[PDB]
RNA sequence: GCAUGGCAAGUCUAACCGGAGUAUCCGGGGAGGCACAGGGAAACCGACAUGGCCGCAGGGCUUGCCCGAGGGCCGCCGUC
RNA sequence: UAUGCCAGCUGGUGGAUUGCUCGGCUCAGGCGCUGAUGAAGGACGUGCCAAGCUGCGAUAAGCCAUGGGGAGCCGCACGGAGGCGAAGAACCAUGGAUUUCCGAAUGAGAAUCUCUAACAAUUGCUUCGCGCAAUGAGGAACCCCGAGAACUGAAACAUCUCAGUAUCGGGAGGAACAGAAAACGCAAUGUGAUGUCGUUAGUAACCGCGAGUGAACGCGAUACAGCCCAAACCGAAGCCCUCACGGGCAAUGUGGUGUCAGGGCUACCUCUCAUCAGCCGACCGUCUCGACGAAGUCUCUUGGAACAGAGCGUGAUACAGGGUGACAACCCCGUACUCGAGACCAGUACGACGUGCGGUAGUGCCAGAGUAGCGGGGGUUGGAUAUCCCUCGCGAAUAACGCAGGCAUCGACUGCGAAGGCUAAACACAACCUGAGACCGAUAGUGAACAAGUAGUGUGAACGAACGCUGCAAAGUACCCUCAGAAGGGAGGCGAAAUAGAGCAUGAAAUCAGUUGGCGAUCGAGCGACAGGGCAUACAAGGUCCCUCGACGAAUGAC
């Protein structure tokens, strides 16, 4: 019972690529997205620093915040960053959406989610 | 994107860019909260006497006399509330708090996304306006508030293919129920919002269903009445670029 | 006020020299052009012709004019009692249209020509 | 549907025998009634304990990380770069309604940094200088001895 | 407590002020609250932006082997 | 088949339901004192006919003036008769006249009346005479000063709680009260009269350290405003009444000076725009009231009625609301715009008149006593050693002194001058006015939509209901028959409707009369559920059902 629409576009969006890529990622996502919003990940950037690598884009189902510091490059893809979140990581790498990261990744490969 | 501009006319005289904010994500949940919120916050506080029922010195003869323990004053039962002109038991009560909160930000993201709402003709053709125009808002010359003939704007939406909506709101309704004995018999249609710069078109807010606003201060229930995104809208050329940093 | 408990309220308690314009009727065509109102109060001299009720056509004299009541006699637009009698039925001047005014009276003449008031 | 609005047709509204729902009975008794005989569980436990100074002579200070200073370095840029150099008191907030700005070792220094503050935690300094860096000690700072 | 929603190392304004379409609403107001460090009666002192091993989901590979957020068992640090 | 059971039909009874709202309820804004010049309240009168209500007062539903208003009128209340109004009535605003008796009630007395000139009583002034004046009582609450419970909570109960609440006594106003530091004590190189609002905070503090009780400084706001005496030094230079003459007060001190930016005095500098007093006197804004005010009453159809449907047309700075025989911007009142008046802001702000601010040096001249402070006993408070107050007793200094800074004493430091006084604005309430509503809609909402604090109950204090709806128009039923009959009935007339004919829109159930179907005087009681038969059934809104045979044919399964 969700109320947010694109939330709710998202979670269809991120099952359509589940079921016809090969993906598990994001049916997994879609999963914990579709749990109660007190469970979803808030990640501060210190602990994409920590567990992240390049070339391998980061998926966070959930948000984004902007404690720490962030120096990998990476893809971080998430459900939304907080404005500061968004700033940093585009320094040092880049901040996508989940929806654009399914769109270049049906498939959902190389990638590590973070919460 | 890049909004065309109409003279008094109704005809092209250039354009410029539709600001960043029509493109805010449409968000209906947002929108309506923001509406529910206005209309609670109008809504006056009542209740019935405290003391209603209560002036009675009434007492119960209590075992005896083969009658049940209810309060009674001149062989008449009072007070309690099964008893007839007894106290109400949980009435209105004065002290409730009517009033709705809404974080500013929370708010002000609703504004945005009724705004950008108004520039998406499919959806404002969804939420019931009538109109044969492909563009939309429509965004007319400053001279617009110049304006003073009510049938001057008339001549301008019909040339701007726009007038069909003030047909459709030029229908009142007599609501059913008891609303009419407190005044409130008629309701009708929402049709064209004016959103002008520098006084509300005075020319305009007459029309059938028409409502007039600033765009200093136009409100989500202007943009989206009842709540339901897309109204068919008209602004002034700075009243668009006043808009755009709202 | 916009309570219509008020309104109706206002209206059927209003004094009587508040109730001369509770006996106002429209003007024909040419009476309004003669003197620039669209409407008059109903006198006992004129003349008026019904609009609307079963009498709708019917032109005459206003017999009578009751500010209490709100309403107006107007010659031959009666009913029949059952002894015979003929008796008026009253009528709202909404529902009549004046197209003859007495004049007998200076005042009511000089109101009228004027501009910047109405009678 | 809640659950309030399923209740009619009940009759006990979820109360069990109609005979509960009574008076404070029902609560053993109002307020904190009983805690210290029938409902003694889970209360904290009767006595007093210690003391309280005088408010006009408890001091406030107002302290804050070596990491959450180390983590703006370069977002301070309106704070000097020397060979940085730091005034912690324009860094802490509530750095007003407070007797003095103290710093505290709390995690990494990955940068060589001169601070200013009226006083430091032991860790604070051996961190600072460590990584090449120094820490001065204000005026009011000379409170120490 | 919980479900949903905004914003996020921050978050929210209260009274109240200006505007206005004048009880709605638009702008302003961060006083102050809670959160961002704890321990100790107090004086007073003041912490893991990760060191080890397991391992779910997920990812990778040459299909048992790697990486393994969260989680689990430890270390270690602040203070009495 | 009697008595009778079940269901329905026609007609009652009843007043549910639906619809309607002249009354409520609540919120918001404005406003706000009355009275011996006899109030508020009550009594009794007052009308052509007049019981109730409303009004009024022997000039009695009214008299006079000015302005508004207007051809009608004689209240609620639609009668009969009669009258008034162009000599401009009615009606409305402002002002005036009249205004019985009781009532604070005041010449004395008294259940609204009586007896023989009256501020009764208490005061001030005093021409010592009631000559001039004051007080008294009322008001919805709000406000200030006093008196002050218990039920209750603590699961008992005594401290504590409920609570300084309920209730009582006294008193003011439109608002009260407070208020220009012997303050604060984010201790400072800092703040700077007082309310109030938000917060500080359920923090400090209290407490069978139980239950519970519970601030302040500060900060952000609102609104802002600061002054006057006593004394020193002067010493009649003064005040009050009276037109005046004149009188009274006043050396036990009127008046000048002065008031912690301390003052005075002596000697000087400079200067006043401070303060205080008086004069003048708004803008704007808000509330209310008022004037003006656009555009269809066109066609056809339905209807008793067009405000309906279809067609044509129009205004809009006016598409709020109401009325009008049905859904009305354009028929009527209004509504937008514009304009006018009153009230409040406010005798305020501004302006102007006068006064004269301030500074140096010297001077132990002045600066509020049962006080400050201490002790005994009580209450109260968060006030804990450190709240505020009452009571008994004791009791100081004199600015070179004194008080405060949350235990006492002493020093230091910082703050501040008590024991005299005044003070606008910002805040409380809701009687009164206006506006408003996701409030109620006649067993609701006020007790009260109606005769409502009515009828009625009680010796009294006090208690206290119920009652809304004909119709478009009264056209509110003529004539005739019947009858003891203005009754009722019959026939008839009106209207779209009398199954709208008077508690007269609709008209449920319980239930009653008549009657239809089914059962019924040899038979048994939770009144039915499910099956299956009888009998009964206008249409509409359901259209299926039965028998031969054949096809399919689960578990089961023969002669
Ligand atoms: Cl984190
Ligand atoms: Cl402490
Ligand atoms: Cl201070
Ligand atoms: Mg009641
Ligand atoms: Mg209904
Ligand atoms: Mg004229
Ligand atoms: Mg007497
Ligand atoms: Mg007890
Ligand atoms: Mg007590
Ligand atoms: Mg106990
Ligand atoms: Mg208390
Ligand atoms: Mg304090
Ligand atoms: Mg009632
Ligand atoms: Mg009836
Ligand atoms: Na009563
Ligand atoms: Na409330
Ligand atoms: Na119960
Ligand atoms: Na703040
Ligand atoms: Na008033
Ligand atoms: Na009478
Ligand atoms: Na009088
Ligand atoms: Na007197
Ligand atoms: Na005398
Ligand atoms: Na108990
Ligand atoms: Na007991
Ligand atoms: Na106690
Ligand atoms: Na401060
Ligand atoms: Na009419
Ligand atoms: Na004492
Ligand atoms: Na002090
Ligand atoms: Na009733
Ligand atoms: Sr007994
Ligand atoms: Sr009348
Ligand atoms: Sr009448
Ligand atoms: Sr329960
Ligand atoms: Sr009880
Ligand atoms: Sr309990
Ligand atoms: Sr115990
Ligand atoms: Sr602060
Ligand atoms: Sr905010
Ligand atoms: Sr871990
Ligand atoms: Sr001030
Ligand atoms: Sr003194
Ligand atoms: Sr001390
Ligand atoms: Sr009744
Ligand atoms: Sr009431
Ligand atoms: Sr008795
Ligand atoms: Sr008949
Ligand atoms: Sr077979």
């Amino acid at each position: 019972s969700k109320t947010n629409p694109r939330l709710s576009s998202l979670i269809a969006d991120l099952k359509s690529a589940a079921r016809s890529s090969g993906g598990a990622v994001w049916g997994d996502v879609a999963e914990r997205l579709e749990k109660p919003r007190r469970t979803h990940a808030e990640v501060n950037l210190g602990r994409i620093e920590r567990y992240a690598q390049e070339d391998e884009t980061v998926v966070v189902p959930g948000k984004v915040l902007g404690s720490g510091v962030l120096q990998k490059d990476v893809t971080v893809a998430a459900v939304d960053f907080s404005g500061t979140a968004e700033t940093k990581i585009d320094q040092v790498g880049e901040a996508v959406s989940l929806e654009q990261a399914i769109e270049n990744n049906p498939e959902g490969s190389h990638v590590r989610v973070i919460r | 994107m890049q909004a065309t501009i109409y003279d008094l006319d109704g005809n092209t005289d250039g354009e410029v860019d539709l600001p960043d904010v029509f493109e805010t994500p449409v968000r209906s949940d947002l929108i309506g909260k923001a509406v529910r919120a206005a209309q609670a916050n109008r809504k006056q506080d009542y209740g019935s006497d405290e003391y209603a029922g209560l002036r009675t010195p009434a007492e119960s003869f209590g075992s005896g006399r083969g009658q049940a323990h209810v309060p009674k004053l001149d062989g008449r039962a009072r007070r309690v509330p099964q008893a007839v002109k007894g106290r109400s038991a949980h009435p209105p009560k004065t002290e409730k708090d009517r009033s709705l909160d809404l974080n500013d930000k929370e708010r002000q993201l609703a504004v945005r996304s009724a705004l950008a709402a108004t520039a998406d003709a499919d959806l404002v053709a969804d939420r019931g306006h009538e109109f044969d125009r492909d563009e939309v808002p429509v965004v007319v010359s400053d001279d617009f508030e110049d304006l003073v003939k009510t049938q001057e704007v008339v001549s301008l939406l019909e040339a701007l293919d726009v007038h069909a909506d003030i047909d459709r709101a030029d229908e009142t309704k007599i609501k059913a129920g008891q609303g009419s004995a407190r005044g409130r018999k008629y309701r009708r249609p929402a049709s064209i919002l004016f959103v002008t710069s520098d006084e509300p078109s005075t020319a305009a807010r007459n029309l059938a269903g028409a409502d007039v606003a600033t765009a200093s201060e136009v409100n989500t229930e202007d943009l989206a009445p009842g709540g339901a995104p897309g109204r068919l809208t008209v602004f002034t050329e700075s009243a668009l670029a006043e808009v755009a940093e709202r | 006020s916009k309570q219509p408990d008020k309104q109706r309220k206002s209206q059927r308690r209003a004094p009587l020299h508040e109730r001369h314009k509770q006996v106002r009727a429209t003007l024909s065509a040419d009476l309004r052009e003669e003197y620039g109102q669209r409407n008059v109060r109903v006198n006992a001299g004129d003349t008026v012709e019904v609009l609307r009720g079963d009498f709708a056509g019917e032109e005459g004299e206003v017999i009578n004019v009751d500010l209490d009541k709100a309403v107006i006699h107007v010659e031959d637009v009666t009913l029949e009692k059952t002894d015979g009698e003929e008796v008026p039925r009253p009528l709202d001047t909404s529902n009549v249209r004046v197209t003859d005014l007495d004049l007998e009276d200076e005042k009511r003449e000089a109101r009228l020509e004027s501009e910047d008031d109405s009678a | 549907t809640s659950k309030k609005k399923r209740q009619r047709g009940s009759r006990t509204h979820g109360g069990g025998s109609h005979k509960n729902r009574r008076g404070a009975g029902h609560r053993g008794g109002r307020g904190d009634a009983g805690r210290d005989k029938h409902e003694f569980h889970n209360h904290e436990p009767l006595g007093k304990s210690g003391f309280k100074r005088p408010q006009k002579v408890q001091e406030e200070a107002a302290t804050i990380d070596v990491r959450e200073i180390d983590e703006n370095v370069t977002l301070l840029a309106a704070d000097d770069v020397a060979e940085f150099r730091v005034d912690v008191r324009d860094v802490v907030e509530e750095a007003d309604d407070a007797d003095y700005v103290k710093v505290l070792g709390a995690g990494q220094v990955r940068h060589e940094l001169t601070l200013i503050a009226d006083d430091f935690s032991e860790g604070a300094r051996e961190k600072v200088e460590g990584a090449g860096g120094s820490v001065e000690l204000t005026d009011l700072g000379e409170e120490r001895q």
